[PDB]
Protein backbone atom coordinates (compact mmCIF):
# COMPACT_ATOMS: atom_id res chain seq x y z
CA UNK A 1 0.00 0.00 0.00
CA UNK A 2 1.20 3.15 -1.19
CA UNK A 3 -0.35 6.06 0.39
CA UNK A 4 1.10 6.89 3.96
CA UNK A 5 4.56 6.27 3.05
CA UNK A 6 6.64 7.48 -0.59
CA UNK A 7 7.10 4.54 -2.45
CA UNK A 8 9.71 4.43 -5.24
CA UNK A 9 9.67 1.02 -7.21
CA UNK A 10 12.85 0.56 -8.87
CA UNK A 11 11.47 -1.63 -11.22
CA UNK A 12 14.53 -2.84 -13.67
CA UNK A 13 17.18 -0.91 -11.73
CA UNK A 14 18.36 -1.01 -8.62
CA UNK A 15 19.58 1.68 -6.00
CA UNK A 16 23.03 2.07 -7.05
CA UNK A 17 22.42 1.79 -10.85
CA UNK A 18 19.93 4.72 -10.10
CA UNK A 19 22.58 6.99 -8.18
CA UNK A 20 25.33 6.11 -10.77
CA UNK A 21 22.70 6.88 -13.83
CA UNK A 22 22.51 3.74 -15.70
CA UNK A 23 20.78 5.25 -18.75
CA UNK A 24 17.91 2.95 -18.44
CA UNK A 25 17.69 4.43 -14.99
CA UNK A 26 17.49 7.89 -15.82
CA UNK A 27 13.75 8.23 -14.97
CA UNK A 28 14.36 7.97 -11.04
CA UNK A 29 16.78 10.93 -11.76
CA UNK A 30 16.89 13.70 -8.64
CA UNK A 31 13.61 11.34 -6.91
CA UNK A 32 13.47 11.39 -3.37
CA UNK A 33 11.65 8.82 -1.57
CA UNK A 34 10.55 7.23 1.68
CA UNK A 35 10.53 3.52 0.83
CA UNK A 36 13.09 2.14 -2.31
CA UNK A 37 12.27 -1.09 -3.45
CA UNK A 38 14.96 -2.75 -5.28
CA UNK A 39 13.69 -5.72 -7.65
CA UNK A 40 14.57 -9.28 -8.38
CA UNK A 41 14.16 -8.99 -11.81
CA UNK A 42 16.19 -5.54 -11.91
CA UNK A 43 19.31 -5.78 -13.91
CA UNK A 44 22.47 -3.36 -14.74
CA UNK A 45 22.65 -2.69 -18.49
CA UNK A 46 26.08 -0.16 -18.40
CA UNK A 47 29.57 -0.04 -17.59
CA UNK A 48 31.27 -3.50 -15.97
CA UNK A 49 31.45 -2.31 -12.28
CA UNK A 50 31.98 -3.12 -8.50
CA UNK B 1 44.63 -10.53 -10.88
CA UNK B 2 41.69 -13.69 -9.40
CA UNK B 3 38.39 -12.07 -11.06
CA UNK B 4 34.55 -13.21 -11.65
CA UNK B 5 32.27 -11.64 -13.26
CA UNK B 6 30.70 -10.45 -10.16
CA UNK B 7 33.59 -8.83 -8.18
CA UNK B 8 37.31 -8.60 -9.00
CA UNK B 9 40.58 -9.46 -6.57
CA UNK B 10 44.02 -7.84 -7.04
CA UNK B 11 47.09 -8.48 -4.82
CA UNK B 12 50.88 -7.04 -5.12
CA UNK B 13 53.37 -9.33 -3.41
CA UNK B 14 55.24 -7.18 -1.03
CA UNK B 15 58.87 -8.17 -1.16
CA UNK B 16 60.69 -7.87 2.56
CA UNK B 17 62.03 -10.10 5.99
CA UNK B 18 59.78 -11.50 7.81
CA UNK B 19 61.14 -13.84 10.75
CA UNK B 20 62.42 -17.31 9.66
CA UNK B 21 59.81 -19.89 11.09
CA UNK B 22 61.02 -23.32 10.32
CA UNK B 23 64.08 -21.69 8.78
CA UNK B 24 61.68 -19.65 5.95
CA UNK B 25 62.17 -16.66 6.27
CA UNK B 26 59.28 -15.99 3.38
CA UNK B 27 55.57 -15.57 3.22
CA UNK B 28 52.63 -16.80 1.79
CA UNK B 29 48.89 -14.39 2.13
CA UNK B 30 46.06 -17.05 0.97
CA UNK B 31 42.47 -15.27 -0.16
CA UNK B 32 39.38 -17.28 -1.60
CA UNK B 33 36.99 -16.73 -4.34
CA UNK B 34 33.58 -18.12 -4.48
CA UNK B 35 32.10 -18.91 -7.98
CA UNK B 36 28.23 -18.53 -8.08
CA UNK B 37 26.98 -21.13 -10.73
CA UNK B 38 26.43 -19.63 -14.32
CA UNK B 39 29.66 -17.28 -13.76
CA UNK B 40 33.28 -18.01 -14.51
CA UNK B 41 36.95 -17.85 -12.49
CA UNK B 42 39.62 -16.14 -14.42
CA UNK B 43 42.81 -15.59 -13.23
CA UNK B 44 45.54 -13.17 -14.34
CA UNK B 45 49.19 -13.51 -13.04
CA UNK B 46 52.66 -12.75 -14.48
CA UNK B 47 54.16 -13.79 -11.15
CA UNK B 48 54.76 -14.92 -7.62
CA UNK B 49 51.01 -16.54 -7.97
CA UNK B 50 50.65 -20.04 -6.53
CA UNK B 51 47.63 -21.34 -8.19
C1 LIG C 1 11.99 -3.67 -17.39
O1 LIG C 1 12.65 -4.81 -17.89
C2 LIG C 1 11.80 -5.76 -18.54
C3 LIG C 1 12.71 -6.89 -18.97
O2 LIG C 1 13.95 -6.39 -19.46
C4 LIG C 1 11.09 -5.09 -19.71
O3 LIG C 1 10.16 -6.00 -20.28
C5 LIG C 1 10.58 -6.05 -21.65
O4 LIG C 1 10.21 -4.85 -22.32
C6 LIG C 1 10.64 -4.82 -23.69
C7 LIG C 1 10.28 -3.45 -24.23
O5 LIG C 1 10.46 -2.45 -23.24
C8 LIG C 1 9.98 -5.96 -24.46
O6 LIG C 1 10.49 -5.98 -25.79
C9 LIG C 1 9.40 -6.12 -26.73
O7 LIG C 1 8.49 -7.14 -26.34
C10 LIG C 1 7.35 -7.25 -27.21
C11 LIG C 1 6.40 -8.29 -26.63
O8 LIG C 1 7.09 -9.53 -26.51
C12 LIG C 1 7.83 -7.62 -28.63
O9 LIG C 1 6.73 -7.56 -29.52
C13 LIG C 1 8.94 -6.65 -29.12
O10 LIG C 1 9.47 -7.11 -30.35
C14 LIG C 1 10.03 -6.46 -28.08
O11 LIG C 1 10.74 -7.70 -28.00
C15 LIG C 1 10.27 -7.30 -23.78
O12 LIG C 1 9.52 -8.33 -24.40
C16 LIG C 1 9.90 -7.23 -22.31
N1 LIG C 1 10.26 -8.47 -21.64
C17 LIG C 1 9.36 -9.38 -21.24
C18 LIG C 1 9.91 -10.60 -20.56
O13 LIG C 1 8.16 -9.22 -21.41
C19 LIG C 1 10.37 -3.82 -19.26
O14 LIG C 1 9.84 -3.14 -20.39
C20 LIG C 1 11.34 -2.91 -18.53
N2 LIG C 1 10.67 -1.71 -18.05
C21 LIG C 1 11.31 -0.55 -17.88
C22 LIG C 1 10.47 0.59 -17.38
O15 LIG C 1 12.51 -0.42 -18.12
C1 LIG D 1 67.41 -9.18 8.64
O1 LIG D 1 67.18 -9.53 10.01
C2 LIG D 1 66.67 -10.86 10.18
C3 LIG D 1 66.44 -11.04 11.67
O2 LIG D 1 67.65 -11.29 12.36
C4 LIG D 1 67.65 -11.89 9.60
O3 LIG D 1 67.09 -13.19 9.70
C5 LIG D 1 68.01 -14.03 10.44
O4 LIG D 1 69.18 -14.32 9.66
C6 LIG D 1 70.16 -15.12 10.35
C7 LIG D 1 71.33 -15.28 9.41
O5 LIG D 1 72.52 -15.60 10.11
C8 LIG D 1 69.55 -16.46 10.77
O6 LIG D 1 70.51 -17.17 11.55
C9 LIG D 1 70.45 -18.58 11.23
O7 LIG D 1 69.99 -19.31 12.36
C10 LIG D 1 69.84 -20.72 12.13
C11 LIG D 1 69.22 -21.34 13.38
O8 LIG D 1 69.31 -22.76 13.30
C12 LIG D 1 71.21 -21.32 11.78
O9 LIG D 1 71.06 -22.69 11.47
C13 LIG D 1 71.84 -20.57 10.57
O10 LIG D 1 73.15 -21.07 10.30
C14 LIG D 1 71.86 -19.06 10.80
O11 LIG D 1 72.81 -18.81 11.83
C15 LIG D 1 68.28 -16.24 11.58
O12 LIG D 1 67.64 -17.48 11.87
C16 LIG D 1 67.31 -15.34 10.82
N1 LIG D 1 66.09 -15.11 11.58
C17 LIG D 1 66.03 -14.52 12.78
C18 LIG D 1 64.66 -14.40 13.38
O13 LIG D 1 67.03 -14.11 13.36
C19 LIG D 1 67.97 -11.56 8.15
O14 LIG D 1 68.98 -12.44 7.66
C20 LIG D 1 68.45 -10.12 8.04
N2 LIG D 1 68.76 -9.77 6.66
C21 LIG D 1 67.86 -9.69 5.67
C22 LIG D 1 68.41 -9.31 4.33
O15 LIG D 1 66.67 -9.93 5.84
Amino acid sequence: CDSPHQILDGENCTLIDALLGDPQCDGFQNKKWDLFVERSKAYSNCYPYD
Amino acid sequence: TVSTKRSQQAVIPNIGSRPRIRDIPSRISIYWTIVKPGDILLINSTGNLIA
